[PDB]
RNA sequence: CGGAAGGGCACCACCAGGAGUGGAGCCUGCGGCGCGCUACACUGACGGAGCCAGCGAGACCUUGGCCGAGAGGUCUUGGGAAACUCCGUCGUGCUGGGGAUAGAGCAUUGUAAUUAUUGCUCUUCAACGAGGAAUUCCUAGUAAGCGCAAGUCAUCAGCUUGCGUUGAUUACGUCCCUGCCCUUUGUACACACCGC
């Protein structure tokens, strides 16, 4: 529930952490799990409007 | 004249405290009836 | 002998025995015509079964009812439940069976308290 | 109890299980030999399907459940004498 | 009891407390309550899967419970029962809510659209009615008294047209579609129906 | 007694007032035919039964 | 005063919230892009339209 | 007699179901 | 005391 | 005593159920600052209570 | 078929097939002045003595 | 062109059935004399809340409207606008009143607007209906207003309570009867007037809601 | 407007309801303990 | 006219009926804003409950009451019977560092059964097994009778 | 085709023949037709007192034909209405036997009604005529 | 001994409403506390007309005829309720809502003290102008309205208990508050989840 209840501003900004941790690895390599875990939930809830939008930053953040 | 019933007894002082003794002796000995569950 | 075929609606409290066979196209209540009923309001209540259906099958069909027991709302929902059943029951029996699938569809369509009884039976929470 | 077990089961307790006895126990035939020409003409049933032998110990529930089949002509005078006929139901 | 398809193995056989015969069957659409109806006690007995002990006895009707099924988006349960009665219980969410549906004759068969909005039932006299839920309404039946070939018994005293030995239908499923239907009794036919159009397409002997 | 139902009566011409008919009140009472009773309430409206 | 509809997407069940007042994710009838996490008080369900007068705020808690 | 009454059990089926003044009452 | 999702939020 | 109507009458509280719609809502207050009554009411506007 | 006439504290609808008192609107005060029909001859318009 | 003759006969019955039923028959209509068609919803987020589609002869359909959780929105809408009309101590369970005064409403608001008095009721519903409502934040103590919106169902409900308390507290110790008085108050919300009750108390509402919003 | 005067603090018909009023709670009194003493 | 005075229970399937007259009743709603109950799985007390009347009346309220209670379950039911006229107490009780401590809470009413019938109460017909006899020679001496 | 006042409403019927009645004149009404309250739980004698005896004529009329034979205890029962204790509660109360006994009376001397053996009041032949042909009369008031 | 976290339930909670009590009058259980009933009118009052139930079966009830405004009495026979529906009068005035109180008269019942009671008629027309502080109960054939019957060992007779009739508005979600409870070794057995 906590995950669903945040809007797509958080969202946006949630994607742009994931981006930070996966500059510093090290956390990452920690927390695989619970990364991945969370990603995939927010953008199969979030997906119709990530995908309706257009963003050239959030294309390299996603890439 | 006579009666032909039980008449209903009026609560009073003494008898309440007979009855809260009962229950103090009960609880004190942790020796009451209940619906135990079914073994097995 | 005379086709003849007999049902029942059944409100609350309110029975409706109603008789049904081929005549010259008259519907009685009581021995009053369907165009004296009691409320006058709820006269309509009771003319839907009929003007839902048309009316050349009930020109072609004799209709009597009787009516006992229940209040007046109750009796008219009575009525209209035994007029019902009576005129499909008829259908079914001595014209078309396809006549009876269209009545039947027609008229559980619309309402389908008009067929079958809606024994509001209790419940506990 | 286990001596019920070992007297009590007769050849007149399962025989009076059977279904013609029991269809004269629930009154629906008045003769246990009528009980038995209406099994054979087909106008009882069980539940969902209908019986045709004689020979069939009905059990508890199904008894409990056990009736005349529906349009025969049997339930239709049942309903005439009641005066309660409702073709609706083509009873 | 509860089978797995991959170590092929029993994980826990529910029962009652009476030993009661169960005969039909029902699951969730995620897998967490299995209820299962006797025909001896009329009660949906519900038990959860992982704990393994039932959770309710689910009572409501008079007479067996002749069939159960769960539609499974909603994931809601219908029970159709001898009592000439549908009936549809919502089972999740603090409520426990019920909805009775009447029908003319003892039910003995159910299915429900894969999309989980209406019921097809079929009933003792040779109707199919099909009922919408959220209005527990009902869209419409099909007859099926007449295209049903019924044999005749070699031990017989009538005739195999004026028995009633075999005139409906105790089983159906829907199409994938929710278009079509396939009934099928103790006679010897095997009925596809189509819903919208509300006749049949095929019979097969 | 004057009105009669199934086990109970209403009792008039015995005393004067509701006063005296509940100062006897509760009375194992018995009839000439030998069935026993007891008087319950005092009536209001009439001024002793 | 130009007013927007909305299409409720999906309750937002076990937030922590004032009884009575429920949180609804909504999304824009106009443009099927934005969703927005707005406050309802009557008996809602989904795929229902609402009315919006301020689209630019957003229904936070209420304790 | 109100006992028989509730245990009817109505599918019975027996057989037998298939069945001035004085000038009046001579005439009749 | 806050709820989850409103911390997170937050942090 | 002339047996007409209740004259002095405790009702439910409060002030703003048993007040007009469009009302201006004043209190006294020593500390602030001096305004003219006549203007004021004049100031005011047509079918407004006070 | 009617028609509307005013009199004492009354206003009197006629019927012309029987030229008979069908109508009486009596809810007045004093004496009225005038009654008038609409075009629609459903509403008719009575005006009264006290403005 | 293509025609279809599904009548060979000039029916006829043994009890005289008028041509009014007759006329009923061609196409049922609200007690025999207010068509259903063309009576739309003049704005969405209503539709499928104020139900309008399935015609009906009498509002007097006792069905199980109270079961589940919407089947009050699958009610007809004259239906709940008498039964929301009997409501009062006095009042209760009488449906007949309801709907005699109901039919008295309607043929008065023809006659006065010559439209169609279910679109009038229709209009005045979809209009009176409020849009923002200020629940009471308790705030640990410091009660105060806060705005959210509103469900349509609860926006038809309140519209419907807001008519009918208006109307009846309209015509509680006047000359007027509950028939006219409701009337007017339909016509007056239909109008969006600012001299009916129920858009008085609707505007209030919402300005407390953009004050505090 | 026309000013009005307030009552604070019939003559037979509020002797008669005095005495009624006496009774009443007389004959209630004495009943009430008549009873309690014959139990 | 608002003083209750008969309660009975009726077992479901197919079980027995006691129909109680119910006296001296006093309420929580009686007394004053005292909180509210606790709710927990109570225990149970019964008193001199001697004849298969008593064993009767004592297994047909000990089913009424919830099974398998917590060993330190708080609030204890106590019905004390003495001279056919049983009465009842909801107490809590909390061990205190020498004994025993009670509250009295709950309704405060003395019952007396006067039926005990074998079918479900919309009979009327169904056999009695216990009657309370009113017209007897020894009918204020006799007990469980 | 022949028709009757069960194929007729109750109230343009009894209207219609009450203005027969009217219109004919051979009824002699009673001198006390208006001191009389119909009833004792009434409160006020009839407002039309002009033919409000026309037409209970009328209604006992058409309430016979539709029973077959009544007595004024019956019809007594039939007309009393409940009435108005006030502080108490209400109950039942019967009509005005006077009333009634004087609509048979005259209703027997203008031959409408004859007596009836068992005892009672039944439907005269030429009254039934009558009645029939006024039924068809109202049945055909629309022209 | 105390705290924390997770989870469930509740018209003793929230939310939305309804209907009462507390104001007047009458009645009635408690000694001021409490329960019922009627009112405060136009969704009504009043007058005609229409008519639809169920539970009940140990000198009496009666069908019918008579007279009497009514109340009633008289002579004969055997052992189908109200609210409601329609038409009409009244119209906003403590008015015709309301019927307390009082007077007069007419009849019945016991009986004999010009005794008490009941029912009817006419006249007189009080309080009551929608009920503060507070408080209670309630989620569907439910709240509320309306009558009918019976007193079948406890309780009841200006009352209890059954029975039918008319029949709704609003939640059907949430633990946010006020509480109450459960858990903090999966123990149980697959997949998955969690991991002091």
């Amino acid at each position: 529930d906590a995950l669903m209840v945040m809007p797509f501003s958080y969202v946006l900004k949630f994607l742009k952490f994931i981006d930070t941790v996966m500059q510093n690895k090290t956390l990452l390599h920690s927390h695989l799990p619970l990364i991945c875990k969370n990603l995939f939930f927010i953008i199969k809830f979030n997906h119709k409007e990530l995908v309706s939008q257009k963003n050239e930053e959030l294309k390299l953040q996603i890439n | 004249f006579d009666r032909t019933a039980k008449p209903v007894p009026v609560i009073t002082s003494e008898v309440t405290e007979s009855l809260e003794d009962m229950i103090r002796r009960r609880i004190q000995d942790s020796n009451f009836d209940d619906l135990q569950r079914r073994t097995l | 002998a005379v086709p003849s075929v007999q049902t029942f609606g059944k409100k609350k409290s309110a029975t409706a025995v109603a008789h049904v066979k081929a005549g010259k196209g008259l519907i009685k209540v009581n021995g009053s015509p369907i165009t004296l009923v009691e409320p006058e309001i709820l006269r309509f209540k009771v003319y839907e079964p009929l003007l839902l259906v048309g009316l050349d099958k009930f020109s072609n069909i004799d209709i009597r009812v009787r009516v006992t027991g229940g209040g007046h709302v109750s009796q008219v929902y009575a009525i209209r439940q035994a007029i019902a059943k009576g005129l499909v029951a008829y259908h079914q029996k001595y014209v078309d069976e396809q006549s009876k699938n269209e009545l039947k569809k027609a008229f559980t369509s619309y309402d389908r308290t008009l067929l079958i009884a809606d024994s509001r039976r209790p419940e506990p929470k | 109890k286990i001596s019920d077990l070992e007297n009590k089961v007769t050849v007149s307790a399962i025989c009076r299980r059977r279904l013609p006895v029991i269809m004269h126990r629930l009154k629906m035939a008045e003769t246990i030999q009528d009980a038995v020409k209406f099994i054979e003409q087909g106008h009882v049933r069980v539940g969902p399907n209908l019986i045709n032998d004689p020979a069939y110990l009905v059990t508890r529930n199904m008894e409990d459940y056990v009736t005349w089949v529906d349009n025969s002509k049997i339930k239709k005078t049942l309903l005439r004498y009641r005066n309660q006929i409702d073709d609706f139901d083509f009873s | 009891r509860a089978w797995d398809l991959i170590r092929y193995r029993n994980f826990r056989t529910f029962t009652g407390t009476e030993r009661i015969q169960f005969n039909c069957l029902a699951v969730d659409p995620s897998g967490e309550v299995v209820c299962a109806g006797s025909l001896d006690n009329f009660d949906i007995h519900v038990w959860s899967v992982q704990t393994g002990q039932l959770l309710d006895a689910l009572s409501g009707h008079e007479g067996p419970v002749s069939c159960l099924s769960f539609s499974q988006e909603n994931s809601v349960l219908a029970s159709a029962s001898w009592d000439k009665t549908i009936r549809i219980w919502s089972i999740f969410g603090r409520s426990q809510q019920v909805e009775p549906i009447e029908v003319y004759s003892d039910v003995l068969a159910l299915s429900m659209r894969p999309d989980g909005k209406e019921v097809a039932v079929s009933t003792l006299k040779g109707q199919i009615s099909i009922f919408n839920i959220e209005d527990a309404k009902q869209v419409g039946n099909i007859d099926c008294r007449k295209d049903i070939i019924s044999g005749r018994f070699n031990q017989d005293r009538f005739t195999a047209k004026n028995s009633e030995r075999s005139k409906f239908f105790t089983t159906i499923h829907y199409s994938f579609d929710g278009m079509a239907i396939v009934a099928g009794g103790n006679n010897n036919s095997i009925c596809l129906y189509d819903v919208p159009n509300e006749v049949l397409l095929k019979r097969f002997i | 007694p004057y009105k009669i139902f199934k086990n109970t009566a209403f009792i008039k011409d015995m005393f004067s007032s509701a006063m005296e008919v509940a100062r006897f009140e509760g009375a194992q009472i018995k009839t000439v035919s030998g069935i026993r009773g007891e008087i319950k309430r005092a009536l209001s409206k009439p001024e002793g039964h | 005063t130009p007013v927007t509809l909305a299409k409720v997407i999906k309750v937002l069940g076990r937030t922590g919230s004032r009884g009575g007042v429920t949180q609804v994710r909504v999304e824009f009838l106009e443009d099927t892009s934005r969703t927005i996490v707005r406050n309802v008080k009557g008996p809602v369900r989904e795929n229902d339209i609402l009315v919006l007068m301020e689209s630019e705020r957003e229904a936070r808690r209420l304790r | 007699l109100r006992e028989k009454a509730k245990e009817r059990n109505p599918d019975e089926y027996y057989h037998a179901m298939h069945s001035s003044m004085d000038q009046v009452k001579l005439l009749k | 005391s806050l709820k989850a999702g409103e911390r997170l939020m937050e942090a | 005593v002339n047996s007409e109507e209740k004259l002095l009458k405790v009702i439910k509280n409060p002030i703003t159920d048993h007040l007009p719609t469009k009302c201006r809502k004043v209190t006294l207050s020593f500390d602030a600052p001096v305004i003219r009554v006549q203007d004021y009411i004049e100031k005011l506007d047509d079918d407004e209570s006070i | 078929h009617d028609f509307a006439v005013t009199s004492s504290t009354r206003v009197q609808i006629f019927s012309s097939r029987t030229r008979q008192v069908i109508k009486t609107f009596s809810r007045f005060k004093d004496v009225v002045y005038s009654a008038s029909f609409r075009s629609d001859g459903k509403l008719l318009c009575a005006g009264d003595a006290t403005g | 062109d293509f025609e279809v003759v599904e009548e060979f006969t000039p029916v006829v019955l043994a009890t005289p059935i008028p041509e009014e039923v007759q006329q009923a028959q061609t196409e049922i209509k609200l007690f025999n004399k207010w068509s259903f068609e063309e009576v739309e919803v003049k704005d969405a987020s209503l539709v499928d809340y104020v139900q309008v589609r399935q015609p009906i002869f009498v509002a007097h359909t006792a069905g199980r409207y109270a079961n589940k959780r919407f089947r009050k929105a699958q009610c007809p809408i004259i239906e709940r606008l008498t039964n929301s009309l009997m409501m009062n101590g006095r009042n209760n369970g009488k449906k007949l009143k309801a709907v005699r005064i109901i039919k008295h409403t309607l043929d008065i608001i023809n006659v006065l607007t010559d439209q169609n008095p279910i679109q009038v009721v229709v209009d005045a519903i979809t209009n009176t209906g409020p849009r923002e409502d200020t629940t009471r934040v308790g705030g640990g103590g410091a009660a105060r207003r806060q705005a959210v919106d509103v469900s349509p169902l609860r926006r038809v409900n309140q519209a419907i309570a807001l008519l009918t308390i208006g109307a009846r507290e309209a015509a509680f110790r006047n000359i007027k009867t509950i028939a006219e008085t409701l009337a007017e108050e339909l016509i007056n919300a239909a109008k969006g007037s600012s001299t009916s009750y129920a858009i008085k108390k609707k505007d209030e509402l919402e300005r407390v809601a953009k004050s505090n919003r | 407007i026309p000013t009005h005067a307030p009552k604070y603090e019939d003559r037979t018909r509020s002797e008669i309801n005095k005495m009624k009023a006496q009774l009443k709670k007389e004959r209630k009194f004495t009943m009430k303990e008549i009873r309690k003493d014959a139990k | 006219r608002g003083v209750p005075t008969s309660l009975t229970i009726s077992h479901f399937p197919h079980g027995p009926t006691a129909q109680f007259s119910l006296h001296n009743v006093v309420m929580r709603h009686d007394i004053i804003n005292a909180g509210n109950q606790s709710e927990v799985n109570p225990h149970l007390i019964f008193d001199n409950f001697t004849t298969a009347l008593g064993k009767r009346v004592v297994c047909i309220l000990k089913h009424l009451f919830n099974a398998g209670p917590k060993k330190d379950s708080e609030r204890v039911i106590t019905f004390a019977n003495r001279g056919d006229f049983i009465s009842v107490r909801q107490h809590v009780y909390v061990r205190t560092r020498e004994g025993v401590e009670i509250a009295e809470v709950g309704p405060r009413f003395e019952m007396r059964l006067f039926e005990l019938r074998l079918g479900t109460l919309e009979n009327k017909d169904a056999d009695v097994e216990w009657q309370l006899r009113r017209f007897i020679r020894t009918a204020n001496k006799k007990d469980y009778l | 085709p022949g028709v009757s006042v069960r194929d007729v409403a109750a109230q343009d019927f009894i209207n219609a023949y009450a203005s027969f009645l009217q219109r004919q004149g051979k009824l002699e009404v009673p001198g006390y037709v208006d001191i009389v309250k119909t009833s004792s739980g009434n409160e006020m004698p009839p407002q039309d007192a002009e033919g409000w005896f026309y037409k209970r004529a009328a209604s006992v009329a058409r309430h016979i034909y539709m029973r077959k034979q009544v007595g004024v205890g019956k019809l007594n029962k039939l007309y009393g209405g409940a009435k108005s204790r006030g502080v108490r509660p209400y109950k039942h109360i019967d009509a005005s036997g006077s009333i009634n006994r004087k609509v048979l009376q005259a209703l027997e001397k203008i031959g409408i009604v004859e007596i009836s053996p068992k005892g009672g009041r039944r439907i005269s032949e030429n009254g039934q005529r009558d009645l029939d042909r006024i039924a068809a009369q109202t049945l055909e008031e629309d022209e």
